[PDB]
């Protein structure tokens, strides 16, 4: 599906997992912030390329980032 | 308008030039400027069978190094100033300044 | 310590920042060892999502 | 009066008095210098 | 303190008062900006001294001709007149006479105490203490001025103040000029004779 | 100085260089290699125009016309050019020209193919059969020459200028117009008329 | 002349049209009784048309085939009331406009809430920043050669390239 990643940037806000609307982002145990987490994407096969999470991540310039391709079934959101 | 000798005389002194006036120039030039180069190497060296530099052709005995191409060249210079020349001559057009 | 004074103004070498080539107040530095982007820069103006602060670490940040 | 001043001084009151001054200016100098292409002088 | 053009106005802070001529006047803040003071006064300077100039030109002639004595033209129709030299090969040696002449002074008001010194004789030294009064044997030959009072001042404020006067009368002749078509003291006599009916209303609306 | 006094010379020029009176206001010889071409290409405009001034005052004031009607000739057809009222046999259009480019490329080969830039400036040796190089006087000489040069180079400029002004006239007989009248014909007739 | 224009003083179509409309406007009183006010508006009509165009052939205007005043731009001595003087007044006005802005925007950077401050204008300061504009030429010749005019592009934002 669509290819989602994860920057240093982060500052494990958690907004991102939030905001999600298919369940594609978590929150893992990280050490390069105040928060001692980052996101991540396990199961990007799920998006649907919405950028909600791009939306609500506060960094300057994003730290999460969805690419877009591939467009299948789900990345679609076809009930059909 | 004498057409050979105009020829003659000019193709000679086009010659002349390109042997012994204009020859370390030329080679100078050539030499800073050297084979054109695909990406980093030559041509022939990035695998161009046809880019290869003719060495059997460019072989002279001219203790200048005065090749038969040179010699096309500036002859070719020489024949076009010649029959501008004698087309300027065997013209009619004065502007009359 | 790690980076600039607290309160002390700063300039972005951050090309990809929508403050680039901006002058920013640090608020708080993090001496934690780890931290990647430690030094936190409030703006004047606001970027396109409306966010007037942000986090740099003290290789991209130049005393005025 | 200070709310009332600052509600005058905003962006659209003031531009409205700053325009409809100018126009006027111009309408009031157009009925005495009408119909000119050429500046005289 | 010193009187202002504005009674109960505060005067500009980069008007300390010291210079010549200082009366606070500088509402548009012509020279806010520190080191384009100096370039004002020089200025002001020049045109005081080519508008006295001017007006010495301008009103004598023309009040004497009045009189009776010493007959000119007029200075508005003194350009279109015959003299031993063309008008135009006249401009180009005043151009060039005037270009040596203010690039001398461009170079001392670029750099003060450069040019004090004559090129052709090294022994010959027209040496003067301040930008714009270039003393010596030449521009100060009664030994007038070149600082024989400390704070010169009030012959300064003299020059200034009469070439601020002049300035305003040269450009008051070139406007009346340019509408009555009538000489300047042409002008005086009719004012005092019908002040009344002839005015700047009565020029320009009638 | 010296040509401004009193005005800040350009670093690059300090001024031990011939004629070297710092004037630079557009910045032209920033770079060093570019400044010691414009030394060369300054010498050798100079003295090309040091020889062609008399090659435009002697004709004329002998009476075998002015310079700009100099190539008259060969602007007619069968010109047949002349020196000192003699005609020169081989002065058709297409043979001295072709011995010009010929000779001129030689002598211009042979100059451009000397390293060192002092000799590409003051070559010396074989151009010099009379010495003036075994004194202690060669370099005001050197100034001189200079001198000279950059005064012939503004001449030349005011020949052809002046033969656009008043086409049809030599420079010599415009010295004469000037000393006739010389408050009447100036400058100001062809930039304020 | 100028591009073949006649002069609109001997110009056939100029005074063509000057019948014309004048035609026309008569042709329209002629149904309105005279002391009618109407009538006394027609008229007024008929004497700012005739003004108009004893001043634009008292002008010398060029007026080309046909009657139509044509202008030239291209600087000459005779035409420099149709572009050259009136743009110059332009040029006037127009930097005016600008410089007394850019001047509120200088002297309102350094408010506390400068954003207040443009949408609610300070008017005194405005006022006195507008006074600034009668000189303006020279405050930008001066601001430029100072420096204090263009600001250095190490400080200005730009994209990545
Ligand atoms: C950019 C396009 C453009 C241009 C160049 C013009 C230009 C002109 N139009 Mg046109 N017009 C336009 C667009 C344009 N218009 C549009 C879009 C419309 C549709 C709304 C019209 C509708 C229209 C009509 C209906 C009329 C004009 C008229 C005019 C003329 C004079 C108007 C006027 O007030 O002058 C009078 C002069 C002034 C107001 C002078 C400016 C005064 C200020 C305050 C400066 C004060 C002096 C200053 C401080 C000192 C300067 C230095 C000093 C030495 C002078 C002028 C030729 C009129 C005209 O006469 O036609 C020929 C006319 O009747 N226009
Ligand atoms: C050259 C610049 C300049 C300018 C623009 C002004 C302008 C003004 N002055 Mg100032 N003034 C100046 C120079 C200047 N003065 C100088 C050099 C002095 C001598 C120190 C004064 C001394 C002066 C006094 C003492 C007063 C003014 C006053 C005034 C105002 C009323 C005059 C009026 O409207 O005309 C009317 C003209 C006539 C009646 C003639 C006016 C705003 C008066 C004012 O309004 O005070 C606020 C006032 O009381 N001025
Ligand atoms: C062009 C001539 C000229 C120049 C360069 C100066 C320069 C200066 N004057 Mg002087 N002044 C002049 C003419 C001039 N003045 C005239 C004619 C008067 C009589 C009204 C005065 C009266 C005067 C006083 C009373 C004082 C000064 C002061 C100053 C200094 C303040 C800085 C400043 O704003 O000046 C810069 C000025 C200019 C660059 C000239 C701007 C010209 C504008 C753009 C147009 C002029 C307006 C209009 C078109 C013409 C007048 C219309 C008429 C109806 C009056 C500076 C050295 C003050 C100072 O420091 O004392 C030494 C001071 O107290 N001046
Ligand atoms: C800015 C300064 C200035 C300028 C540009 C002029 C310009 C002029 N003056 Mg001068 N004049 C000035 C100041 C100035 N005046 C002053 C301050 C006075 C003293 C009151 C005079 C007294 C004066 C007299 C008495 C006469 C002129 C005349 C003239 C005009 C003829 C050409 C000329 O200069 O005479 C030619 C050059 C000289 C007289 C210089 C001396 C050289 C001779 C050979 C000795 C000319 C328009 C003459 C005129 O009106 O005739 C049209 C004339 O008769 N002027
Ligand atoms: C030294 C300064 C000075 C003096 C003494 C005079 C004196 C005179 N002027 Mg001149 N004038 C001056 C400056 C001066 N003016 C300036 C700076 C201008 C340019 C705006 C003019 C423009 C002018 C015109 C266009 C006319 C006069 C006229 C007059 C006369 C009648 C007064 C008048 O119309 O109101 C003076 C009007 C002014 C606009 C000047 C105001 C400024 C001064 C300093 C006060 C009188 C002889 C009239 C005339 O010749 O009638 C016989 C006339 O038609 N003046
Ligand atoms: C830059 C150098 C230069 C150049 C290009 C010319 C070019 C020319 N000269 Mg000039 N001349 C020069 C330097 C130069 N001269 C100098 C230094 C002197 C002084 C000795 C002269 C003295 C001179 C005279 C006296 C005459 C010329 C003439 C001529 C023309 C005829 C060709 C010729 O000389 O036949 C020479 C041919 C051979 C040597 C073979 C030609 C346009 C003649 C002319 O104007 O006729 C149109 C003429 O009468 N020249
Ligand atoms: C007056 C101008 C002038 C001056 C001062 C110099 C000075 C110098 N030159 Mg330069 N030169 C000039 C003109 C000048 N030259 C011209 C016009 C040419 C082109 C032909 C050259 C070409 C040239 C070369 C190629 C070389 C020099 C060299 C030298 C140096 C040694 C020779 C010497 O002392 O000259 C002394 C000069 C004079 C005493 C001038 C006398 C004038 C004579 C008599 C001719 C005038 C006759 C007539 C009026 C004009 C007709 C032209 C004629 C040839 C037909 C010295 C720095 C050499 C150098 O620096 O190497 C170390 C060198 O290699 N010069
Ligand atoms: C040192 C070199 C030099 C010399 C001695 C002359 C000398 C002369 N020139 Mg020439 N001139 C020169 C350089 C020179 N000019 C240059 C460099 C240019 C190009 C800007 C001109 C462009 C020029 C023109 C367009 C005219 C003259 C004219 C004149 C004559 C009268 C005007 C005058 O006094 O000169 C003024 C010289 C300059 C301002 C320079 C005079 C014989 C005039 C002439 O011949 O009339 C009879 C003429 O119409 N000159
Ligand atoms: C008036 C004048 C300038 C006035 C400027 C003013 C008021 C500026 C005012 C301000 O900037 C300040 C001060 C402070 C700012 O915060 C506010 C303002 C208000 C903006 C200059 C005159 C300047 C006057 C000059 C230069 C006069 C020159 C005279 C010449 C050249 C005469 C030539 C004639 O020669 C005669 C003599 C002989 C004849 O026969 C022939 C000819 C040729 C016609
Ligand atoms: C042996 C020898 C010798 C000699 C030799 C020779 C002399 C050679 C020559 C050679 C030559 C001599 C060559 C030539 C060549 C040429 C050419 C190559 C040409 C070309 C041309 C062209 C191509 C042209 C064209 C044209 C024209 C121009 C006209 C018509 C049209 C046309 C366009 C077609 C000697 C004795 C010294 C000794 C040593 C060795
Ligand atoms: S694009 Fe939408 S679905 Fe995909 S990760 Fe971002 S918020 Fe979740
Ligand atoms: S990606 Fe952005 S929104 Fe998501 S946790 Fe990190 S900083 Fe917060």
């Amino acid at each position: 599906a669509h290819s989602v990643k994860i920057y240093d940037t982060c500052i494990g806000c958690t907004q991102c997992v939030r905001a999600c609307p298919t369940d594609v982002l978590e929150m893992v145990p990280w050490d390069g912030c105040k928060a001692s987490q980052i996101a991540s994407a396990p199961r990007t096969e799920d998006c649907v390329g919405c950028k909600r999470c791009e939306s609500a991540c506060p960094t300057d310039f994003l730290s999460v980032r969805v690419y877009l391709g591939a467009e299948t079934t789900r990345s679609m959101g076809l009930a059909y | 308008a004498n057409t050979a000798l105009t020829i003659t005389l000019s193709t000679g002194a086009l010659l002349f030039l390109g042997r012994f006036v204009f020859l370390p120039f030329q080679r100078d030039n050539v030499s800073r400027q050297g084979l054109p180069v695909q990406n980093g190497v030559t041509h022939f060296d990035a695998g161009d069978s046809r880019a290869q530099e003719v060495t059997s052709f460019l072989k002279t005995n001219d203790p200048a190094g005065f090749t038969i191409v040179d010699v096309l060249a500036w002859g070719a210079l020489g024949h076009a100033v010649g029959f501008f020349i004698l087309a300027t001559i065997n013209n009619g057009y004065n502007p009359q300044f | 310590v790690i980076g600039p004074k607290r309160g002390s103004i700063v300039k972005v070498l951050r090309r990809e920042s929508y403050w680039f080539n901006d002058t920013g107040k640090v608020v708080a530095v993090d001496q934690a060892p780890g931290v990647r982007y430690p030094v936190v820069v409030r703006f004047d103006k606001v970027n396109y999502a409306g966010v007037s602060t942000n986090n740099y670490s003290p290789d991209e940040l130049e005393q005025s | 009066m200070q709310d009332v001043k600052t509600y005058l001084s905003t962006a659209p009151v003031l531009a409205t008095l700053w325009f409809g001054f100018l126009a006027g200016l111009l309408i009031e100098i157009n009925r005495f210098f009408p119909d000119a292409l050429v500046l005289p002088l | 303190d010193r009187p202002l053009w504005l009674p109960g106005s505060e005067a500009p802070k980069w008007l300390d008062g010291s210079l010549p001529g200082d009366y606070g006047f500088d509402p548009l803040d012509l020279a806010a900006e520190p080191g384009r003071l100096n370039w004002m006064v020089q200025a002001e300077l020049v045109h005081c001294r080519w508008a006295m100039l001017g007006a010495a030109g301008i009103f004598i002639p023309e009040l004497l001709t009045k009189i009776g004595i010493l007959n000119t033209p007029s200075w508005y129709k003194a350009g279109d007149a015959t003299y031993f030299a063309d008008q135009g090969t006249l401009f180009i040696v005043e151009l060039l006479l005037m270009a040596w002449a203010e690039s001398r002074r461009w170079a001392d008001i670029a750099r003060p105490g450069s040019v004090n010194t004559d090129p052709i004789f090294p022994n010959n030294k027209l040496t003067g203490t301040d930008v714009g009064y270039p003393g010596g044997l030449w521009f100060d030959p009664l030994g007038w001025g070149s600082g024989s009072e400390d704070k010169l001042k009030e012959i300064r404020t003299k020059e200034v103040k009469n070439g601020r006067l002049a300035m305003l009368a040269v450009l008051g002749a070139f406007v009346q000029a340019n509408v009555t078509h009538v000489g300047p003291i042409d002008n005086l006599f009719a004012h005092l004779a019908d002040p009344y009916h002839t005015t700047i209303l009565q020029s320009l609306f009638g | 100085a010296e040509w401004l006094p009193g005005n800040p010379r350009p670093s690059y020029l300090d001024g031990s260089a011939p004629g070297d009176f710092g004037f630079d206001p557009l910045g032209l010889g920033e770079v060093p290699e570019n400044l010691e071409r414009f030394k060369e290409s300054e010498l050798i405009h100079a003295r090309w125009a040091m020889l062609a001034v008399p090659g435009v005052l002697i004709p004329e004031a002998l009476g075998y016309g002015n310079w700009v009607s100099a190539q008259k000739w060969a602007a007619t057809p069968g010109g047949q050019a002349t020196y000192l009222g003699n005609p020169v046999p081989w002065g058709n259009l297409p043979v001295i020209l072709a011995i010009e480019f010929l000779a001129i490329a030689f002598a211009e080969s042979q100059r451009n193919g000397e390293p060192d830039p002092e000799k590409r400036k003051y070559p010396g040796g074989a151009f010099d059969p009379l010495g003036f190089s075994k004194g202690a006087n060669l370099e005001e000489l050197k100034l001189k020459e200079i001198k000279n040069g950059r005064l012939a180079l503004v001449a030349f400029l005011g020949f052809a200028v002046q033969a656009i002004a008043y086409p049809g006239t030599g420079p010599l007989e415009n010295l004469k117009t000037h000393l006739a009248d010389p408050w009447h014909n100036t400058i100001a007739h062809v930039i304020i008329p | 002349d100028v591009a073949g224009l006649t002069p609109c003083k001997e110009s056939k179509g100029f005074a063509k049209r000057q019948k014309q409309e004048i035609k026309k406007l008569e042709g329209r009183l002629k149904l309105y009784a005279p002391d009618s006010a109407p009538a006394l508006a027609i008229n007024a009509t008929i004497e700012k048309t005739k003004r108009r165009f004893e001043f634009y052939g008292n002008q010398g205007l060029l007026c080309g085939t046909d009657g139509l005043p044509h202008l030239i731009v291209d600087g000459d001595q005779a035409h420099l009331g149709e572009f050259v003087y009136p743009g110059l007044v332009f040029l006037y006005i127009a930097g005016w406009i600008g410089w007394v802005g850019r001047a509120y925007l200088i002297d309102v950077r350094t408010s506390k809430k400068p954003t207040e401050k443009e949408i609610i204008i300070d008017v005194p300061l405005a006022l006195r920043i507008m006074s600034k504009g009668l000189t303006w030429p020279v405050a930008a010749i001066g601001e430029l050669r100072s420096g204090k005019l263009v600001e250095k592009s190490s400080n200005i934002t730009v994209s990545p390239r």
